[PDB]
């Protein structure tokens, strides 16, 4: 009774979800929006013990033909979630609760990948997103990659400093921005402190940011990201799209098919020399910031994407 | 925490 | 300095930990015990960007031949504090974690039970990939639908139902928890329907591709070996191949018509309650494979 041959996984208050919406929609589809968040108290999941058996609110999904993943909203810390009243008052419980609704919508997401949905970031592509196992990956293939050091010792990053010379550190996995290594980090009153989690150090490029956005192994563009060091009062970000050799675009779909996406916005950056190292592939990149200040339609070509999953 | 800015909103799924 | 070859994931203090390294012992190896509970505040580890400059307390380890994942903390207070740095500190700890076991696996390392299984085990997918693909399992009905609920009693005739994630016990349903009011507290707590099996428990043991021993269970619990046929032998090692697991312990039940179904397979098995009880012999077989892998 509702066209489920596309389903946008997230919150029609994500932004991304709705322009993705607002995408489809102007391309005469109209997408099934799965909210995860709505999972217990107003909706409704059934699964059997067969696959094709998936009925979310009544009707049966057995089979879309396209999915674009925004969230599943997995932890409480997540992007689109507000938890920090039940994370407060009693957090072993509201993570268990998290966990048990993270089961059952991956393994609805997984039955589909495996009806032959494709899935738009399925997220097997968790495994290789890991980061320090991401870049050894990459570099393994021939992609090049910062000179980098993942540890907790801090004799390693010591001598990885001396070996390399200008550092910055930024987290393992995400939720902090990068700083560059200064004097200060290296006192062991500041050091010490990397027993209670591990960082990661990276040899200090110099050159400039590039987001290059892949869609089934194709480069919709390559964005420049250059900082205004004019005035020290107001530094803005000027984004332009550029050209890229052959050669960079096929190290992009290289890597984009080796991490396991359909859609990924790389994040690369050149040395002094001018040359690019990969920083990460994104498994659920954004593109309406990029799309505004660039000037480029990212949302379109995703669109025409997962429309054309449904006439495959 | 080594990475003081840690905590304090550049979420997990963000990007 | 260590021999690398064979390395143990998981604390020392943990009894199948303790099995497997005495198990190996007695044949010829030392397996490198990597504490991982000591990770962030008492050992060292650091990951360059190739693949195989993983070190550990110094000393590198970059590809061993075999690797028994075992397990990879007290935090109310930090939860307390300051929820969203505790959980990514703990995300960071973890990430570095799993990338070791990921970069050991891609470069060749048989790692027992490989972490990307999890995927798999995901139990409301694992029961229906494992449908999908011909083996058999009971029927069930994973939900927070209290109409489903009254509709699959009603087709199955006599269920139970135990928890979306598991540690609790089975618990037979009755038609007095289908009433409006009990069962209305269904919509907030889903959980997992099936068909009752009136037949008896085995735990079917597989490692490598073979059926180590099947034993059937019936703090007084009986536990003695049994003979499988060959068909559900090799529906055992199609399973466990099909999850993606090199050692497992399937829990399997018989129905009323003598025919096993297949409830789970578990990514890190005990065998130390099993094997005393039943006088079989787990620990073995898997320091066996361990040791094979390095030839
Ligand atoms: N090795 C490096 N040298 C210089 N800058 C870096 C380096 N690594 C990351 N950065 C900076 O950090 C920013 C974001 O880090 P990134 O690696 O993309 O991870 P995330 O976006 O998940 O934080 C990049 O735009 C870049 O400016
Ligand atoms: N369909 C079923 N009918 C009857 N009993 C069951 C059924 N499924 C599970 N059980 C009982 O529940 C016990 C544990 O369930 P299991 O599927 O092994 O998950 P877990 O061990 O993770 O809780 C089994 O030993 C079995 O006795
Ligand atoms: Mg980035
Ligand atoms: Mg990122
Ligand atoms: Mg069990
Ligand atoms: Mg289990």
């Amino acid at each position: 009774n509702l066209d489920t041959s596309i389903v946008v996984v997230g919150s029609p208050d994500d932004l991304h979800v709705q322009s993705v919406t607002e995408g489809l929609r102007a391309r005469g589809h109209e997408p099934y929006v799965f909210d995860t968040q709505r999972f217990p108290e107003e909706m409704t999941v059934s699964l059997g013990e067969q696959g094709a058996s998936i009925f979310v609110d009544g009707q049966q999904i057995a089979r879309p033909a396209a999915v674009y993943l925004r969230s599943l909203y997995q932890s409480p810390g997540a992007y689109g979630v507000d938890a920090d009243k039940a994370m407060q008052d009693n957090w072993r419980r509201t993570l268990l609760a998290f966990r048990e609704r993270s089961t059952l919508m991956s393994a609805v997401l997984l039955r589909w990948e495996e009806a032959g949905t494709a899935v738009y970031n399925s997220p097997r592509a968790s495994a290789n997103i890991t980061k320090p196992f991401q870049l050894a990956l990459l570099r393994d293939a021939g992609l090049p990659v910062p000179r980098s050091l993942w540890t907790n010792d801090p004799e390693a990053v010591r001598r990885f400093h001396a070996e390399v010379g200008d550092c910055i550190y930024k987290p393992v996995a995400g939720g902090a921005r990068t700083r560059k290594l200064e004097a200060k980090d290296l006192e062991a009153d500041r050091i010490e402190r990397l027993s209670a989690a591990p960082v990661c150090f990276q040899e200090l490029l110099t050159g400039d940011d590039v987001r290059v956005y892949v869609i089934d192994d194709q480069v919709i563009c390559a964005l420049r990201i250059v900082t205004d060091e004019i005035d020290f009062r107001q530094a803005e970000e000027r984004i332009e799209a550029i050209e890229i050799s052959d050669e960079v675009k096929d190290q992009c779909v290289r890597a984009a098919k080796l991490v396991g996406l359909r859609y990924t916005g790389m994040d690369i950056k050149a040395g002094a020399d001018g040359n690019y190292r990969v920083l990460e592939l994104n498994a659920s990149a954004m593109f309406r910031g990029f799309e505004g200040r660039a000037n480029v339609d990212i949302c379109g070509p995703l669109c025409d994407a997962l429309i054309a999953q449904t006439k495959r | 925490l080594f990475i003081e800015d840690l905590g304090k909103t550049l979420a997990i799924g963000e990007e």
